[PDB]
């Protein structure tokens, strides 16, 4: 999965 | 109670070095050591080094050669700063502290500084209302916000009247336009009977750039 | 240094349900392991450690359990506000390391959404460019579809969407699609519509307005 910087959340 | 305050996101360009505060309260630096982690999109969570309450340093192999942490503990402030950045060096960086003086469980945490490393510049946002009317009004909810558009980098923080809204808030995470600036709206619902005697402001800060702004949003 | 897998890598769930978060690690670390909790735009939140530990402020539906590679971080009766990223760490080894996470989503009844569309404003115009904005507020599922008209023209790859994560609270999602063009041809064109698709609507949903 990729870290989100925007939200602080995964994004799968 | 404890407490790990950080300094602001910021831009910083490549191959140019990068520079964070960690002020403390609710301990002393004397008697409790200080991490520092980063979380990047490439390589998620990544413990960066300490700072010991002795004033010795250890730093991952891989960082050793362009990281140096120091401290001043009358201050209660500790400082990260890394040398030679580069694109996947943008990422969060969290500085924490452990729950006893020689562990790595790290109970506390800093909030976090958003450093986006790029060679463009920062620039402020414009914003602009998000007019409640009938084409935003159903069953007696009526929808207003604030488009914040064309700034750079993230972050930027909304609020609405001030912290004093928070219930209905949707603020949107950010999107890259082609123009390579970000775009957000922030949302709220409201009783549209509030409309005539509540004023409802949003209130925009965008850090890098040290524009706050508060916009007022009407009905048309 | 330790690598360490956690599996799977999205988790969807149901609440009042029980959910396990596996994490592995490619040599033996006894029991040294440590859980963290990620909600949205917040830090980390240490939820466990060592194993099975508990810390204080945490509620009593999270636990710990296994030892040498084989970790399980467990909470017996999920709520909305477990919506998070979690994640594991190792420390019987120098540098400490972190797994990669597990998502975890919740399932819930399926609402459809409110919509609301907004014009310019004036004071954006005064800029050389339009901006429209059409909200999709509080849905589940995630899926939607937003298509935009502008005098009956179908409009395409002017517009960018925006999803923000899970609520908290009710477990729901809000959309924005917003459409994108210079003053010039807003001013060329009357008729601008957002017709939204959705699994809670009977019938596709038109919002729409004319330009003064
Ligand atoms: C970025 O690139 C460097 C080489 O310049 C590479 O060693 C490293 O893995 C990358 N960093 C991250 C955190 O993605």
């Amino acid at each position: 999965x990729q870290f989100d910087l925007s939200t602080r959340r995964l994004r799968c | 109670q404890v407490q790990l305050k950080q300094s602001g996101p910021g831009l910083v360009q490549p191959s140019q070095s990068l520079s964070i505060t960690c002020t403390v309260s609710g301990f002393s630096l004397t008697n409790y050591g200080v991490h520092w982690v980063r979380q990047s999109p490439g390589k998620g969570l990544e413990w960066l080094g300490v700072i010991w309450s002795g004033g010795n340093t250890d730093y991952n192999t891989p960082f050793t050669s362009r990281l140096s942490i120091n401290k001043d503990n009358s201050k209660s402030q500790v400082f990260f700063k890394m040398n030679s950045l580069q694109s996947n060096d943008t990422a969060i960086y969290y500085c924490a502290r452990a729950l006893t003086y020689y562990d790595y469980e790290f109970a506390y945490w800093g909030q976090g500084t958003l450093v986006t490393v790029s060679a463009a510049s920062t620039k402020g946002p414009s914003v602009f209302p998000l007019a409640p009317s009938s084409k935003s009004t159903s069953g007696g909810t009526a929808a207003l916000g604030c488009l914040v558009k064309d700034y750079f980098p993230e972050p930027v923080t909304v609020s609405w009247n001030s912290g004093a809204l928070t219930s209905g808030v949707h603020t949107f995470p950010a999107v890259l336009q082609s123009s390579g600036l970000y775009s957000l709206s922030s949302v709220v619902t409201v009783p549209s009977s509030s409309l005539g005697t509540q004023t409802y402001i949003c209130n925009v800060n965008h850090k890098p750039s040290n524009t706050k702004v508060d916009k007022r949003v009407e009905p048309k | 240094d330790i690598l360490l897998t956690q599996s799977p890598v999205i988790l969807s769930v149901s609440p009042g349900e029980r959910v396990s978060f596996s994490c592995r690690a490619s040599q033996s670390i006894g029991t040294n392991i440590h859980w963290y909790q990620q909600r949205t735009n917040g830090s980390p939140r240490l939820l466990i450690k060592y194993a099975s530990e508990s810390i204080s402020g945490i509620p009593s539906r999270f636990s710990g359990s296994g030892s040498g590679t084989d970790f399980t971080l467990s909470i017996n009766s999920v709520e909305s506000e477990d919506i998070a990223d979690y994640y594991c760490q190792q420390n019987n080894n120098w540098p400490t390391t972190f797994g990669a996470g597990t998502k975890l989503e919740l399932k819930r009844t399926v609402a459809a959404p409110s919509v609301f569309i907004f014009p310019p404003s004036d004071e954006q115009l005064k800029s050389g460019t339009a901006s429209v904005v059409c909200l999709l507020n509080n849905f589940y599922p995630r899926e939607a579809k937003v298509q935009w008209k502008v005098d009956n023209a179908l409009q395409s790859g002017n517009s960018q969407e925006s999803v923000t994560e899970q609520d908290s609270k009710d477990s729901t999602y809000s959309l924005s699609s917003t459409l994108t063009l210079s003053k010039a041809d807003y001013e060329k064109h009357k008729v601008y519509a957002c017709e939204v698709t959705h699994q809670g609507l009977s019938s596709p949903v038109t919002k729409s307005f004319n330009r003064g």
